């Protein structure tokens, strides 16, 4: 039905997406401004 | 000869009954970005600017004169909203509240109501993040301010949530994903969906810089 392709779809969309972000490039080592916890 | 002391006065950080040049230009920056979507708000905030907008416009209410029909309601809200039940009549009864204020005065509190909101000034990108407890991605808004970052909804416009720019250990794109990774302040990232990975990058390192240089001086 539609609900079974529309679901089957979405769960692949969603694999995809966690599979790619970890293509992800950090612009950064650290933030200069970041303060931990203890310091914030 | 006359006297200034007869109208409407209110002065604050943001804005000033007593400067009507620069008052336009602040209000026309305010509406537009309420009006074309750049300032994101909620149904209810978007007709009682359009009842101030059309106070501005039109003046006074006229209630057998503005009814129903008469406006042209894109002209008046937020594309999201225009064929939202009741519309006109929020507007029109938002507009009626204003009374005999004057154009000025009607200027005035648009722009102080659009300050009020914690969406002013933000910059919003649609993105979609993880469903709770569904493998499905759904939609949100993702803002960034000159001191953090705030999910929110895209259809209330409630504020979900937000970090500040102090707890932002590092982020990354990728040309279809953007991740924050806030180190000690929670143990997950957040990452979501997105094509605009790359201007969302810059903006949150441009506001980190303008806060870095306040230090300085």
């Amino acid at each position: 039905g539609p609900k079974l392709l529309m679901i089957i779809h979405d769960r692949r969309e969603f694999a995809k997406f966690e599979k790619e972000k970890m293509n992800a490039k950090w612009d950064t080592q650290e933030n200069p401004i970041y303060k931990s916890p203890i310091n914030n | 000869g006359i006297d200034p002391f007869t109208k409407f006065f209110y002065s604050d950080q943001n804005v000033d009954s007593r400067d009507p040049v620069q008052l336009n230009l602040l209000y026309v920056q305010a509406r537009d970005d309420i009006l074309n979507g750049s300032h994101p708000v909620s149904f209810e905030k978007a007709c009682e600017f359009g009842g101030f907008q059309a106070q501005i416009q039109f003046g006074p209410h006229v209630e057998h004169k503005h009814k129903p029909g008469f406006l042209d309601l894109k002209e008046f809200l937020p594309k999201e909203y225009i064929k939202q039940r009741g519309a006109e009549k929020r507007i029109f009864q938002e507009h009626k509240n204003c009374g005999e204020m004057s154009e000025i005065e009607a200027k005035v509190k648009y722009v102080k109501l659009a300050r009020s909101l914690r969406t002013y000034g933000v910059s919003f990108f649609l993105v979609k993040e993880k469903m709770k407890g569904k493998n499905k991605l759904v939609p949100r808004l993702l803002g960034i301010t000159k001191d953090s970052v705030m999910r929110v909804d895209e259809k209330t416009k409630e504020v979900l949530q937000e970090w500040p720019l102090t707890t932002v250990k590092r982020w990354a794109a990728s040309p279809k994903s953007f991740t924050l990774d806030f180190g000690e302040y929670q143990e997950s990232y957040y990452s979501v969906q997105t094509t605009e990975g790359e201007q969302i990058s810059q903006l949150i390192a441009g506001y980190i810089d303008i806060i870095l240089k306040k230090k300085q001086s």
